[PDB]
């Protein structure tokens, strides 16, 4: 049990070390696609193209 | 990973649409206390769901002349004179599908444990017609609850409406999780006709018990097949008062579907509380202990839900355990006395029975199932038989224990069987048995068998034997359980096992038992 | 399998977080570019316009004696009025107003003229006996209607004098052809005393005289050279029964029932700015087309909606502005 | 001429009319739920008239879904319930509707479920009893004919299978008919019994009507009523014995309570309905004998708090005429029909009304069985040998006493396949005689058992 | 845009605000008295909506003086108090207005009193016992670190004297910080708190906040929620471990009720408000721990009438890990601290978490006063030579048990003269385990009394 | 602060002023007296209840 509860803690901390790193990686192409995401929304909240 | 995620906003800008519709609008004119009176909305019908402007959601639950009162579901704070009410034409509805198993959902079926969303297969709306008279059929089908002194006295069938009433800290939620535990092996099975999915709703407790429910059905492997409809005590009455329908609606889309269906109410004493609130607010006349006059009507709506079906209907099954917190151990209060009606049967754990060790502290003798051994299968029925008349005639010499030299042979020897007997029905926590390994602790203390060990051991006794037949002789329980009687040929092959363990245990005094 | 799981689960709420910020901020620069585009006046109109386009593709409070009641007196006030002239309707109204501040000063005179009874000649001899030599003969008919005909509540009966001292103005804006006008007016006067929560709440009469609630009117709203002399005859015929109810909604439900005596409902439009009476038009012909009789429609400009109309009607919505799509766009983010 | 719904709250609705046409009270009304889930027509009782045109109903069904300004359309006549030899082996709910068949009986004869009983000058003076042709029942506990009999008992006791026996029993001695009220009933259990009376083939000798718990209040309440026009009808038009069987009467008290309080009534006592008194009286004084038929009536009675002076029992027992307590220590020992001889009582059990040698033998046999329960302590503690030669006899005649009045029930042709007995009751008088003067008691204990009779008895012992 | 008083009645105050400017719920608003010695400035919290632009206020300070069509102003933003580590060592009321130095918060950083409690998503549950010293809390109810536990007691049977022990067993060599919220408490005991703290140097780590009984009932509302602000911030915005004692968490629910019905609510059950249930669960679930972060809440709970089954205490059972019952029959008798050894419950009291020693020794000690509470009053009637002799034996047990339960506490040398004592959990389980087995069945009753261990057992032995 | 539980029954079996000595109690205690009786006094309610 507590070999299981200690390899699950320690790859609990290293998969949120991870998640962490990729998911700020990953948020820079966000703000990339952000624009056009944003661009197409007010072109449908608008009912016309923007 | 990039491509998932901007693929989901990128796909709501696009399905997004430009919805522009006719709506019936209201003005909040007067909020308080979780009540919110709505002028206008001429539309509305009763129990609709209403969507102030927050986001906020709240159940048109009283319609006059002048407004609508309508009980706020949370978030109630929001809510200000002049705000817009929007009617969204639907009375209360849940989404329901097999993807609610292992998740906690508030009333509502919106998720609560942080993961993901629930993948909704459809809606059920709260209120639906329990099955009539014609759609349902005789509870037959034993619902092994693992707790020898329930499935042993009062079974529960599935179908059944067994209450657990009992002051606090009694054994009543530790009944339930046993119950819903005991049923991994069946789910295991993956034969829909075995497995038994459970709904565990939790009104009016607080987030950290819910959160230890959830530990304790998980480290057992029980979250796989149970769902949580959580209503903690920080929410509003509106969400005390639905998680119950909740998880009727839950359970019942699975009922219809064929499946079988455990339902749990902790507690049923706490929803009448938060209905007693809402109506009080309301301004609806106040009955006995204040409650309305159809906290009656409310239970039973809730209760009635749960049955059996016909085959016409799939024959699925939901099995309604509700709980209610007595005080005092006062049965005859308003809310404990509509359930007891309601029920089809009673468990009535009590605290003097806790404390001297007796656990789960079920009170046999005023504890029934109205169901009986049509609930039960064939071994326990048999093997059972004699336990209940046992018993009662232990409760009644229990007086001479003290001076049994003056007693006659038989009563002598009644009084033994049933000290006995008292200690084969105590269980420890989480620790629910198998169908089969109940009865052969039943056909140990009811046969006589324990007779020989001393009431220190019996305990002890009955483990370390069920276990030695589990390792050593596992052909009695498969056949117990593959056909659901304890025939003659096994019988011969069990009682040689009881007397060559017998030889090998060591009471806890030094004696030996042959 | 457990701890597995939670890694997994921890996986996807980092993706369920990173798409809520995703969406956050694309409704902001979303909603700055509709902002933007729809600051030119081209664009703001080209929204209405289409917002037009999709729309073409699309007493009560009284209770059931005091309703009966209303609707026979207002019966009755369409013979009577049938014959008199505009000096007649004059006298009628002023009249009936004074009999309603009569009835309302003396509290014991309401509750015996308003008691219900299967005979009304006690009642009708007690109004004889009090008012027939002092008021027109013409009034006398309707109070005698007024108090035979049984109304559910006290209060009613002012509520139904008052009514018909309404009409009668009405009427005489109906023979002299300013309805329309009389009916903007209204309105005109409405929004001004939203515009002044201190102006109505001094010109309640249940707290102060009358009289100096009408003075303090005609020193503040009814002095100004263009209004027309029907409207500022009815606000001050309003303001002086008041009885308690806020003379912003006294105004508003007095345009109201402006507009319902003509048989139309008026529907209530917020935007962006006016439109043009091309918008008009084409609005109030959608409008009525929708709601199956003829219909008004009055501008509540402001610059909060951004963009497109939002009309309100009775309890009924249409909700195309551009801000309650930016408030649906951003709830429906994941 | 139709109204409209003004308030909705909870299962009370009020209903707005034209200043003429308002609707006399408890006339049903008619109001439609037109939300797709919930569809339904709901059947709204007038309970009161608040002025002003406007109505107060109590909705016999729920009002989850309904809309204000809906039209309600007045049937102008209270809940009619169907009446005729056609409804029965049928089971229906309080408003008539057939719940086995639906649109079964709207071609029937319908009759208003509020009527007054009979003219005190139609009321039988003289208290005739019901000869059962149970043993136990015709000496202990003789039921009166065209009255009431609490039925206390519970589950595995055999109430259902009693039930049953009573059925069999008015349909084949009186040629008569029973009427099942289920108010409050648990609809498992409500299965149960139709699928039970079904398989023993008295269904069609019962007509059944389910108020069930998951209804409002209303529908509870008027249940009783409905089966009580039934019943009404079988006995005034076509001229039989009805016996009809209320289970739960307090459920119909409560039902009473509930709806008292809905409409805003102040509570009473212990927070019944003002009006307890006479709601109870209403229907339980319709269960009388007149014009020489009669509705007899068994009644499972529930005592809340096991207080017999809670105002619900002690009005319910105003009005019963006789008590049969089924116990699960005389059914474990093989005892059917299970009633406890002692437990259970009965008001004309008076030589005034009774026989002098028919109170004479019953007493005595009471006494014989209060001795053995007595010593049954004795019995089970110190061994029967502890006792005297004396009560060692008496113990053996009381043993066979007890099992005397065990009975093969007519319900057990079912299962047993030999027919049922009726024993005259005469012949059960001077049998009992006999058999506490201990002359049958050198039979073997087992020669009594589940036996028709004095005939039947030797015929037992010479097998034996 | 100011408001302006309409109508005062006690505690409850209405607002008229214009149409455009009526404040959100819970914001906090101000008015002015002027009267001499009443002089001050009230502060309103907005309960409901009563419509037409009006509001319905609760009074923080008395409306003694307090003038019909007075200014009131919206602060725009609900009551908000001061959090920071400069809280710590300092007495605030329910509005944040420091007591031993007035104005000394008004530049810290405020935080709103009311906000939502923890997500589910983040609630644990908490199984690490805390050692208190005392052997019937150590013993029976084992308390939780980071869970919440409760004081239960009727009028005057020691829950303030407990209260201020179990501050003085874990807060005074507590590593973080704790929090005192005097809800309602009698301000003697408050005062004698914080000179203790002082006198022991633990004032600089606690942070107390007084609502006491002399204040109207708003503010004794409130003083509670201010107490668990200041504790949340401790908790979410440093991460440090905290206590949060709090005495008595009734007196919100009672001021609640006592405002309840001039909020124009109905009243429910014995005379509480019918959001008893909202209100309370509403503060509790903040006081909960979240994983990572903790609060050990020890708040004693008011049982009035002597009345467990009392609404308040009933609902207050459910949000509690740890439940030391205080009852007046074992304070008669002098069993200080008047713990009820039975009714007296905790969580973490299983054999995988306290251990499988402490498991069994509990259990037995509960099961030996449970058999003596059940042979009380034959004892009392027949006598203790008519009981056997296990049973007599087992009484000599259990009064030995009952008086080694109680301990003379540090904080109640006031009571007893004597010393305080801590005795170790270790040695509590092994003092109890001899008990059970009959260890000390010959020293006499007196030697166990308000003893604090089984070296001091000796002692008094000796001396006796 | 405290109480003085005075009692019927007491009263009448001689008990006078009747002080129930268990129920009764005063939480301000050895404070509120001089050291001496403090010191005679210190557990005689207990003692007393016992
Ligand atoms: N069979 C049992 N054997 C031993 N301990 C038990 C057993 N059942 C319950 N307990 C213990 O009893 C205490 C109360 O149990 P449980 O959580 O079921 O309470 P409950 O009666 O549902 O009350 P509530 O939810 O009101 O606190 C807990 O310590 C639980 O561990
Ligand atoms: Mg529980």
């Amino acid at each position: 049990r507590a070999q299981a509860s200690g390899e699950v803690a320690q790859t609990l901390t290293q998969a949120d070390q991870q998640l962490s790193a990729q998911g700020d990686q990953v948020r820079s192409g966000l703000e990339s696609s952000v624009d056009g995401l944003s661009a197409k929304l007010a072109s449908r909240i608008l009912g016309v193209d923007v | 990973s990039a491509a998932d995620i901007e693929g989901a906003i990128e796909d709501y800008v696009s399905s997004f649409s430009a919805d522009t519709e006719r709506e019936e609008i209201g003005t909040v004119i007067d909020a308080g206390d979780g009540i919110a009176h709505v002028e206008g909305l001429p539309s509305v019908m009763t129990q609709e769901l209403l969507e102030f402007p927050g986001g906020v959601l709240g159940v048109a639950l009283n319609l006059d002349e002048h407004s609508v009162g309508a009980v706020i579901l949370g978030e109630f704070e929001k809510i200000e004179e002049g705000q817009q009410v929007k009617r969204t034409g639907e009375v209360l509805s849940v989404p329901v599908g097999d993807a609610f198993l292992g998740r906690v959902v508030n009333p509502l079926g919106q998720p609560i444990d942080g993961q993901g969303d629930i993948a909704a297969e459809t809606r059920r709306a709260l209120e639906l017609q329990a099955p009539s008279v014609v759609q349902r059929q005789s509870v037959s089908e034993p619902l092994q609850t693992g707790i020898k002194a329930i499935d042993a006295m009062t079974p529960i069938g599935r179908g059944q409406r067994q209450l657990i009433i009992g002051d606090r800290k009694t054994g009543k939620t530790a009944v339930c999780v046993d119950t819903i535990l005991n049923q991994r092996e069946a789910w295991l099975t993956g034969d829909p006709k075995q497995q038994v999915r459970c709904v565990y709703v939790a009104i009016g407790q607080k987030g950290t018990t819910i959160a230890s429910v959830k530990r304790a059905l998980e480290e057992g492997g029980a979250m796989e097949y149970t769902t949580i409809v959580a209503a903690p005590a920080s929410d509003a009455a509106g969400f005390k008062w639905l998680a119950p329908y909740t998880g009727s609606a839950i359970g019942q889309h699975w009922m219809y579907n064929g499946k079988h269906v455990l339902i749990v109410f902790d507690d049923l004493s706490k929803q009448a509380d938060a209905y007693r609130a809402i109506s009080l607010l309301l301004r609806r006349p106040p009955g006995r202990e204040a409650f309305p006059g159809d906290v009656f009507y409310l239970h039973s709506r809730l209760l009635e839900r749960c049955a059996k079906l016909s085959d016409e209907l799939g024959g699925g099954s939901m099995t309604g355990l509700p709980i209610i917190e007595t005080k005092a151990n006062d049965i005859s209060a308003f809310i404990p006395t509509n359930v007891i009606s309601i029920t089809d049967g009673q468990c009535f754990l009590e605290s003097d029975l806790f404390n001297q060790g007796v656990r789960p502290a079920i009170n046999v003798g005023v504890s029934v199932s109205r169901v009986g051994g049509a609930a039960q299968i064939k071994a326990m029925k048999e093997v059972a038989g004699s336990l209940r008349l046992d018993l009662s005639q232990y409760r009644e010499l229990e007086a001479f224990a003290a001076f049994a030299s003056d007693l006659d042979a038989a009563s002598k020897a009644q009084l033994d069987r049933g000290a006995r007997l008292v200690e084969l029905l105590k269980q420890p926590q989480y620790s629910p048995l198998a169908v089969e390994e109940q009865v052969v602790a039943i056909f140990l203390g009811t046969q006589g068998h324990l007779d020989s060990v001393p009431v220190e051991d019996v305990q002890r006794f009955e483990s370390e034997l069920l276990e030695h037949v589990k390792a050593s002789h596992s052909d009695i329980f498969d056949g117990i359980r593959e056909t659901k009687k304890l025939s003659e040929e096994a019988e011969e092959k069990l009682v040689s096992v009881i007397n060559e363990f017998k030889k090998g245990f060591q009471a806890s005094d030094g004696s030996s038992v042959v | 399998a457990q701890g597995a799981q939670q890694i997994q689960l921890m996986r996807q709420q980092l993706i369920r977080q990173l798409r809520t910020g995703l969406g956050a901020e694309a409704v902001n620069k979303a909603a700055e570019i509709v902002r933007a585009h729809v600051a030119d006046p081209q664009a703001q109109s080209a929204t209405v316009d289409r917002f037009l386009s999709e729309l073409e593709q699309m007493t009560s409070r009284l209770r059931a004696a005091s309703r009966q009641s209303l609707a026979a007196l207002v019966e009755k006030f369409d013979s009577v009025a049938g014959g008199l002239d505009a000096d007649g309707l004059t006298n009628l109204a002023d009249e009936l107003a004074s009999v309603a501040k009569l009835l309302l000063s003396e509290t014991a005179l309401n509750k015996h003229l308003a008691e219900p009874t299967d005979d009304s000649a006690p009642k009708v001899r007690l109004l004889e006996r009090l008012l027939s030599d002092k008021v027109s003969a013409t009034t006398l008919d309707l109070l005698r209607t007024a108090v035979s005909n049984r109304w559910s509540t006290e209060s009613n009966l002012i509520d139904a004098v008052e009514h018909t001292a309404r009409l009668a103005l009405l009427k005489r804006a109906e023979i002299a052809g300013e309805v329309d006008e009389v009916e903007e007016q209204l309105f005109r006067f409405g929004r001004v005393l939203d515009a002044e929560p201190r102006l109505s709440a001094l010109l309640s009469d249940y707290t102060t005289p009358a009289e100096g609630r009408v003075a303090l009117l005609d020193k503040a709203l009814t002095g100004r050279p263009g209004v027309n002399q029907t409207a500022a005859a009815l606000l001050s015929q309003t303001v002086g029964l008041l009885r308690g109810e806020r003379a912003d909604e006294a105004v508003i439900d007095l345009a109201e029932l402006a507009v319902s005596r003509r048989g139309e409902v008026v529907a209530h439009v917020s935007a962006a700015a006016e439109l043009s009476d091309a918008q008009r038009t084409r609005l109030t012909e959608v409008l009525s087309r929708i709601y199956g009789r003829p219909v008004s429609v009055q501008l509540h400009v402001d610059p909060e909606l951004l963009g497109g109309l939002s009309i309100t009607v009775g309890d009924e919505v249409i909700d195309g502005s551009i801000a309650s799509r930016l408030a649906a766009a951003q709830t429906g983010l994941p | 001429t139709a109204g409209r719904v003004v308030r909705i709250t909870g299962p009370v609705v009020d209903v707005e009319f034209p200043r003429g046409s308002v609707p006399e009270l408890f006339n049903a009304l008619h109001a439609e739920i037109t939300f797709g889930a919930l569809a339904k027509t709901l059947t709204l009782e007038v309970a009161q008239h608040l002025g002003d045109s406007l109505v107060r109903c109590i909705s016999m069904q729920p009002t989850d879904g309904l809309v204000r300004g809906v039209e309600v359309t007045d049937t102008g006549a209270s809940i009619s319930v169907p009446v005729g030899d056609g409804v029965k082996g049928h089971v229906f709910n309080a408003l008539g509707d057939c719940l086995d068949d639906p649109g079964y009986g709207k071609d029937f004869e319908h009759w208003s479920i509020h009527r007054k009983p009979p003219a005190f000058s139609d009321l039988e003076p003289r208290t005739e009893m019901l000869e059962t042709g149970l043993k136990v029942v015709d000496l202990l506990t003789p039921y009166v004919r065209g009255g009431k009999i609490a039925l206390f008992g519970g589950a595995g006791v055999g109430k259902t299978v009693l039930i049953q026996e009573m059925i069999n029993r008015i349909a084949r001695n009186f040629g008569g008919t029973s009427v099942f009220a289920g108010v409050g009933e648990r609809t498992r259990e409500g299965n149960d019994l139709w699928v039970e009376l079904a398989d023993a083939n008295v269904l069609k000798d019962t007509a059944l009507v389910f108020g069930q718990m998951d209804e409002p209040p209303g529908t509870r309440m008027r249940v009783a009523l409905s089966a009580l026009t039934m019943a009404e009808f079988f006995r005034d038009e076509q001229g039989q014995d009805v016996l009809l069987f209320i289970d739960n009467i307090f459920r119909f008290t409560q039902a009473g309570s509930e709806v008292s309080t809905l409409l805003g009534r102040m509570p009473s006592a212990v927070g019944y309905q003002p009006t307890l008194a006479d709601e109870m009286g209403e229907l339980q004084e319709r269960i009388t004998s007149t014009r020489g038929r009669s509705i007899t009536s068994m009644q499972a009675v529930y005592v809340p708090a096991d207080d017999y002076t809670d105002p619900a029992p002690a009005t319910t027992f105003a009005h019963l005429d006789a008590t049969t307590e089924l116990s699960r220590a005389v059914f474990s020992k093989g005892i059917f029909p299970a009633v406890d001889p002692l437990a259970s009582s009965s008001t004309i059990l008076d030589p005034a009304i009774v026989g002098d040698e028919h109170y004479r033998v019953a007493q005595e046999v009471i006494r014989i069985l209060q001795r053995y329960k007595d010593l049954q302590d004795i019995i089970a503690i110190l061994g029967i040998d502890e006792l005297s030669e004396e009560d060692k006899q008496l113990v053996n005649r009381a043993r066979r006493i007890e099992r005397f009045l065990s009975q093969n029930m007519m319900a057990a042709e079912q299962f047993t396949g030999q027919p049922g007995s009726t024993v005259p009751l005469k012949e059960t008088i001077e049998a009992f005689d006999k058999l506490t003067k201990g002359e049958f008691d050198h039979l073997p204990e087992q020669a009594f058992f589940l036996i028709g009779g004095l005939d039947d008895l030797a015929k037992k012992a010479e097998s034996l």
